[PDB]
RNA sequence: UGACGGAAGGGCACACCAGGAGUGGAGCCUGCGGCUUAAUUUGACUCAACACGGGAAAACUUACCAAGACCGAACAGUAGAAGGAAUGACAGAUUAAGAGUUCUUUCAUGAUUUAUUGGGUAGUGGUGCAUGGCCGUUCUUAGUUGGUGGAGUGAUUUGUCAGGUUAAUUCCGGUAACGAACGAGACUGAAACCUAUUAAUUAGUUUUCUGCCUAUAAGACAGAAAACUUCUUAAAGGGACACAUUUCAAAAGAAAAAGGAAGCAUUCAGCAAUAACAGGUCUGUGAUGCCCUUAGACAUCUUGGGCCGCACGCGCGCUACAAUGGAGUUACUAGAGAGUACCGAGAUUGAAAUAGUUAAGGAAAACUCAAAAGAACGUACAUGACAGGGAUAAAUGAUUGGAAUUAUUUGUUUUGAACGAGGAAUUCCUUGUAAUAUCGAGUCAUUAACUCGAGAUGAAUACGUCCCUGCCCUU
């Protein structure tokens, strides 16, 4: 279940600007996501807030190589 | 009891049941074998061999004489029988003749039927190509 | 081929078998529980 | 009285459906059109086949093109 | 646990035959036919019509309107008297006819515009008959 | 008459086609760690059971 | 098991669904689950359940599993019989002794798993009541039920017990 | 004739019991008027009692298979007297 | 007072009615002991008022078991899993469809080569 | 082709007009065959008198 | 004299009065086939390019059954092209022609496919393709227009078929895109 | 005359008498829904009357 | 650069392994080869030909054969010609023919056309090695490219890779490459859930009134009425993204377990790139080029036959070889389909059955439309070609059709054949799947042993490796 490039820069291109609107929770990045970036189909939303989140993870644990905000 | 029969010159095998040893005559099936139980009242779970000579000598009278004895017209084996007479009366060793020179009538006028029958083909209209291939 | 006779744990088939009596008698016998199989001891 | 829609595109008769409402949108089952069709225009080639079907989609109520209204 | 109310309350199987006995004049191809076109062999049991009269009887108690070919697909079997595969077929419809028409001469059942019904007292029979076999079960 | 021998990693598969399975095996009797193929589903924390425990099986 | 109804072999215990958890034990054999969706996931259905699927094969029968499930219920009852010991008890001796705990593959001595000796031990049984009750006067449960108890001990007669020899001494020479 | 119909074969009756087509009637008629060697394409003629002493000739699929109608013959139809193929080699 | 639930197996449903009453289980009008396939019986039972109107026959054996156990949860909670987990969820496994050029879901028709 | 000559004027009196290619039935509005209609004014396109475009199996002529 | 009995009516099935609904679309979807291509090979010099029930008819309507966006548009685009190879132009030089004018049109992409006998007597096939395009999908569903024509030469037949893709005003976005906004 | 047996044969039963609406070939119909549109010739129309490749 | 290797390295696929079902052996249905005939029309011949051309052919289809007729010879020019170009015809003969085809015979209608030169036209005629379109295949896996830049004189190469990971050049990473596009993914349909929303008929439930029936006390049925939405139908939403714990691999990710209706991309499908075959179809087409035939036709039509012919060979399948069964009686249970003037056919009634005479409702969640495998019931059958098997035949009874012979389909009785689980070889398959038995639809006046779908019972064996057949990358 690996991510594909349309899912990983679209989640990255996200956390670099709008870093504090998203959080730990996995349930309320959907509902930003929806909002902040215009995205037709409620599944490739779940996978960027899927991935988002997950990058928060490492992100909160300290700096990461590919995105910087 | 005994387990060799004789009726309509015809033997039977005591062992079966009555309606099931009355098979082993030529022109009796399963169907038939039942009915003439049923007319003469005998009981079917009984089997052949425990059974008289006494109802034997009407069995073969009722196999031979079914038409006065209440049976179905649509029953026989024979229906509007040529050679003078309306009736089966095939319950013998009769089977054969009767089924031997129908052929030989056909064949004597070059009926195409009649024909299939000298070549020893297949009679009834069926695809030769691939089935029926007994080497020869 | 056995030729086991029609006229004259407890299972019709092996009360058939070293008695030499058909099944069908074998039933006669066990009777002087169900539609499948008779067993009895 | 009653109001019957039928058509094609569900998004059709459940816009006239919300348009004209009065008694519920009630709805009758969807009916698929299945066709089966060999792919190929001779016999050569593989066994394909390609799978056909149209929806109809039926509303009824009581008080566009491919849209069907009637009132009895 | 248990009750009675209607005929649902006993075993189909064993209600037919308490229901056999009392039980219809006998016609003349009572033993030389059987009961359908699939089949091959005349019912081996000497009392068949009265073990299906009861259950053609029966059949009626539970819908409401029923017709000869209702029951005809009810009692039928399988054709599978050559090389391709079987294919369901109807069961016989003199047989049934008939036997429903006997029901008739006792008023047991009537004739709806849509089939045939029990009468009154048709259900009386039925439930008293049902009730012993009920009351047997049960001990 | 048999040794019982639990089941302590699997080092691979071999045998042309996967159908057997090597593994090192410890018996309890003993505690000697001993190498065998099987053939079968097997698991780490499975047990097996050995009539004869004198072939170190290594297919060289 | 159909409200009527301890293993030596430590090797088979885990692997054997008896009475580890409640979920195994059952009024009848027919369950519904979805026991062969993951690896070592067989192990869950009860004893009985894998016992009954084998008497269901040679194509006739595929799918006859109420037809399958009567004669298994006949057979431990005149199993009960023969031993006056539990049918479930009978049976589970038998799987221990009819396993072959050796296999020649290409040949080359090999031995056999745990899980591998369950599913032969009930394979070898099953075919030997196929063969034994095929063109027989003897019923299909019948059948069942005295090879059942003759691999029970130690009866060479068991179609089972003949098998597993062989094949244990070919392993042998095999080696 | 209607009357011996009644104790022919199903198929034959049944074959006349629907009304009789032109070109067979008009067959018949030359029956009657000829006994002279009639050709025809007709297989599909019932042996009746009326065309006992004709001879008549029965396209096969090239030829004309000449056929005299004899009372041992009867309501088999007249297309079974003329043989579609060489048979085998 | 009374409360409805349903339970389902491949395409059986067998929509219950659990109330207030003497503990007289009806299936379709029928007693819950002369259920038809008397095998089942007992799997059954591993006042009511089942109404099974759909799948084959052990289907709604298994549909009639969730209804008898979802009932008593839906009237206790308002007013298992240990054993067995699908006596309270369905089994979501259907029939797969057939694909041309086979006889089943995955079966294939025999290939010829020479 | 030879046509009845109260059936050629009744044509070119109705004369745009179609006619389907299949020559079996008869034409439905003058209850004459559809072999007749189609061979007399299939003449009449080459005199440059009318378009010929055929489209599922039905000529329309409209000059 | 003709033996003739048969009579093939000059209906449509959609004007029938007594029609099951499932009767009902098939016959309204045919009769729309039917129509769209009997005025194509009438307005083939105007470019009928679409009918719904063009880029000084009735009558035979009721005997037989009883745009901005020129570029865009790939009926009326490809019978240009088609004009243009019966008219001796060189296939590369007109369809490059046609295919700026859809690219300056407001297409995301287009393309042609020429085959057929034009190099010589061995048959040929050349391919356009201009701008993005999307091969597979169910966007290529509403993301396409397109038209299948064939013209005829001295030597034979040569098809050209013409597709474009369309632009976000069909109602609608392809599956890849995040176009993520900023504060 | 010159045309009374032309065409006398008569076609009602059909496998002459149905011919698919534009391609007009006898085989390979499809009569289902009243279509009367062969293979060959509804698979290149199918889009265009409604039906679609769908699952 | 590509292709190939009885060269290496790394991966993948029911390719094999562990298996299930098999086919091959028997009878029969069907296709192909062969032989025969007047004809037994023809295309296709390894996967990618052989229940394929949706090809279940009595007439038509029809392409072949024997006869017979016949113009479907436009348009232009000539001849002829309303004091008749020509067309049709009862009766006799000729002809299978009620083709006036022709002949003896005169009776009707009237330039609609006969003989003429050009010329088109027509064709299931050839040519898929002249083409379009469609399809199959390479190839169901993951591959392909141009804009600028670096290298080479040049074809060309890097980008498109060491390693790891993934179903996937999918990513982490690496870097004379950077930035992209297609392909995968993303996407669409079905399934897996909603006691929350929206609704209530033609779905269902509940309640009430009337009548009837049995119990020990609850209910059942029928005829009505008028309420609710759990089921049913189906719209919008929600709902899983491996998020989240443990372990393993500062990273992409992997493996249990719990929760969940749902956790292999959740499953089954659909769409599916660049390049290519001189792969199939001009016998699907009023799409077509060229060649061929063109009034004694290879165009068209009628009649009869053939595609069904059997010394043998091969492919797809059905039924069987029985007691995990056959025969008789009883209760039963679905899903998805289809239906007009005439189609799907309810109820009544004639009978042994197929079927017949009258006959409601329904353009349909309304009416028709209906389950068997399996289950239960007996002191039935008892292992024997037996009652397993139902071929081959003989009699007879009905339907469809203008027509049933070379049996269209089918009923009753009788007839009782090979077949005792099948050699070398070889096919399909990993979960509601295989297998088994059945239902609907396509074709359809009448005809399934086929195909496309639908449910109903529900196995065993793996969680692996390149050994075979093969792919895809890299030296």
């Amino acid at each position: 279940g690996v991510r594909t490039k349309t899912v990983k820069r679209a989640a990255r291109n996200i956390i670099e600007k709008y870093y504090p609107l998203l959080t730990l929770d996995f349930h309320t990045n959907k509902r930003v996501v929806d909002e902040v970036a215009v995205v037709e189909t409620k599944r490739l939303r779940n996978k960027i807030a899927g991935f988002i989140t997950h990058l928060m993870r490492r992100i909160q644990k300290g700096p990461v190589r590919g995105i910087s905000f | 009891f005994q387990h060799m029969l004789r009726v309509c010159n015809t033997n039977l095998d005591g062992r079966r049941k009555v309606p099931y040893a009355l098979t082993g005559i030529k022109g009796c099936g399963r169907r038939y074998a039942y009915l003439v139980c049923k007319r003469a009242g005998i009981d079917v779970n009984k089997r052949a061999g425990l059974m008289t000579p006494a109802e034997i000598e009407k069995i073969v009278d009722i196999l031979n004489n079914p038409l006065n004895y209440k049976i179905p017209v649509w029953f026989l084996n024979r229906q509007k029988d040529n050679k003078d007479g309306k009736d089966s009366q095939l319950i013998a060793n009769a089977v054969e003749t009767r089924l031997r020179e129908d052929i030989e009538a056909l064949k004597k006028m070059r009926a195409h039927r009649g024909l299939r029958h000298y070549w020893g083909l297949r009679v009834r209209g069926q695809h030769t190509k691939t089935t029926g291939r007994r080497g020869r | 081929k056995l030729n086991n006779a029609v006229l004259f744990v407890i299972t019709p088939a092996v009360v058939a078998d070293r008695m030499k009596i058909t099944c069908s008698l074998a039933k006669i016998l066990l009777k002087d529980v169900d539609n499948h199989i008779w067993i009895y001891t | 009285i009653t109001i019957t829609i039928t058509s094609t595109k569900v998004k059709a008769v459940e816009s006239l459906c919300a348009e004209v409402k009065v008694k519920g949108p009630v709805r009758i089952p969807t009916k698929t059109l299945r066709i089966t069709t060999r792919k190929t225009p001779c016999g050569e080639g593989s066994k394909t086949w390609d799978h056909y079907q149209m929806r109809i989609y039926k509303r009824v109520l009581s008080m566009e093109p491919g849209v069907e209204l009637e009132v009895a | 646990m248990h009750h009675f109310s209607n005929i649902k309350d006993v075993v189909a199987i064993d209600f037919i035959k308490a229901y056999a006995e009392h039980l219809l004049e006998i016609p003349e191809w009572v033993d030389t036919v059987k009961t359908g076109m699939c089949k091959e062999l005349a019912p081996l049991n000497p009392d068949w019509i009265y073990i299906r009269a009861a259950a053609i009887a029966r059949k009626v108690y539970l819908n409401n309107g029923i017709g000869v070919m209702a029951l005809r697909r009810a009692y039928g079997d399988q054709y599978n008297k050559h090389y391709n595969p079987s294919h369901r077929t109807l069961g016989s419809g003199k047989v049934n006819r008939y036997i429903l028409q006997q029901l008739e001469k006792m008023g047991i059942v009537a004739k709806i515009q849509s089939g045939r019904s029990l009468t009154k007292e048709g259900r009386k029979d039925m439930d008293k008959i049902a009730f012993q076999v009920y009351k047997e079960h049960e001990a | 008459p048999v040794i019982y021998a639990q089941v302590t990693e699997i080092l691979g598969r071999t045998g042309s086609r996967g159908g057997v399975l090597q593994v090192r095996c410890d018996i309890m009797g003993e505690n000697r760690q001993i190498l065998r193929n099987v053939k079968g589903p097997i698991r780490v924390g499975d047990i097996l059971t050995l009539l004869e425990a004198e072939r170190e099986a290594r297919r060289l | 098991l159909f409200n009527k109804w301890t293993v030596s072999d430590i090797s088979l215990k885990e692997l054997l669904a008896i009475n580890s958890k409640l979920k195994y034990q059952v009024f009848l054999p027919h369950t519904a689950g979805r026991y062969q969706i993951k690896p070592f996931r067989k192990i869950q259905c009860p004893i009985v359940e894998r016992l009954v699927c084998c008497m269901m094969q040679h194509g006739k029968n595929s799918g006859k599993k109420l037809l399958a499930m009567r004669v298994v219920e006949e057979s431990f009852e005149i199993i009960h019989l023969l031993t006056e010991k539990n049918p479930i008890q009978v049976l589970v001796d038998a799987i221990i002794n009819a396993s072959p705990r050796e296999d020649s593959t290409r040949r080359q001595a090999v031995d056999v798993s745990p899980l591998r000796r369950i599913n032969q031990a009930l394979y070898l049984m099953t075919m030997g009541c196929r063969s034994a009750a095929f063109r027989n006067s003897k019923t299909l449960a019948e059948c069942l039920a005295d090879e059942i108890v003759n691999a029970s001990k130690s009866n060479t007669a068991s179609f089972a017990i003949k098998k597993k020899e062989d094949m244990e001494r070919v392993a042998k020479s095999n080696r | 004739e209607a009357d011996f119909v009644k104790m022919l074969d199903a198929r034959a009756r049944r074959s006349y019991r629907r009304s009789p087509k032109l070109k067979h009637e008009r067959l018949v008629k030359k029956l009657l008027k000829i006994p002279k060697l009639v050709k025809t394409h007709c297989r599909d003629k019932i042996i009746l009692p009326n065309m006992i002493g004709s001879v008549i000739g029965v396209y096969n699929g090239k030829s004309f298979t000449t056929v005299e109608i004899k009372p041992e013959m009867l309501g088999h139809y007249l297309g079974e007297f003329s043989i579609t193929y060489k048979p085998v080699t | 007072k009374s409360v409805q639930v349903f339970g389902k197996k491949k395409t059986a449903i067998a929509v219950c009615l659990c109330k207030e009453g003497k503990g007289m289980i009806r299936v379709n009008g029928v007693p819950l002991d002369l259920i038809n396939p008397p095998v089942l019986r007992i799997k059954v039972f591993e006042d009511l008022k089942i109404r099974v109107t759909g799948g084959g026959q052990v289907a709604q054996a298994y549909a009639i078991r969730q209804a008898i156990a979802k009932a008593l949860i839906a009237y206790n909670q308002k007013f298992f899993l240990e054993y067995d987990r699908t006596l309270l969820v369905a089994d979501p496994r259907r029939c797969e469809a057939k694909k041309f050029g086979g006889p089943g879901a995955r079966a294939k028709y025999q290939k010829s080569y020479r | 082709m030879r046509i009845a000559t109260k059936d050629i004027i009744a044509i070119y009196k109705q004369l745009c007009i179609v006619c389907h290619k299949d020559f079996v039935c008869l034409h439905p509005v003058f209850g004459i065959p559809n072999l007749q209609v189609f061979m007399l004014m299939k003449g009449l396109a080459t005199k440059k008198c009318v378009k010929e475009t055929c489209n599922w199996r039905c000529l329309y002529w409209t000059n | 004299m003709f033996c003739l009995t048969k009579t093939k009516a000059l209906n449509v099935d959609v004007l029938k009065t007594n029609i099951s609904r499932k009767h009902k679309f098939v016959a309204d979807g045919v009769f729309y086939a039917e129509l769209n291509e009997l005025l194509q090979r009438e307005l083939s010099a105007d470019g009928y390019s679409g009918v719904e029930v063009a880029t000084d008819l009735t009558n035979l309507l009721i005997a037989r059954f009883g745009v901005l966006a020129r570029g865009l548009c790939p009926v009326s685009q490809a019978e240009s092209i088609k004009y243009k190879i019966a008219e001796g132009l060189p296939v590369r030089r007109a369809v490059g022609s046609v295919m700026r004018l859809i690219m300056d049109s407001g297409a995301k992409g287009c393309e042609v496919s020429i085959s057929g006998k034009l190099r010589g007597q061995r048959a040929q096939g050349m391919v356009f393709k201009e701008g993005y395009m999307i091969k597979s999908g169910n966007a290529t569903r509403q993301f396409y227009s397109s038209a299948v024509r064939c013209v005829l030469l001295r030597m034979g037949i040569i098809g050209i078929k013409v597709t474009i893709m369309l632009d976000t005003d069909p109602s609608g976005k392809n599956g890849p895109a995040a176009r993520i906004p900023d504060v | 005359g010159s045309y009374s047996i032309y065409n006398a044969h008569p076609r009602n039963y059909g496998n002459g008498s149905r011919t698919c609406r534009k391609c007009g070939a006898r085989k390979g119909l499809i009569r289902k829904y009243g279509l009367d549109l062969c293979r060959r010739c509804f698979r290149e129309k199918a889009v265009e009357i409604g039906f679609q490749k769908l699952d």
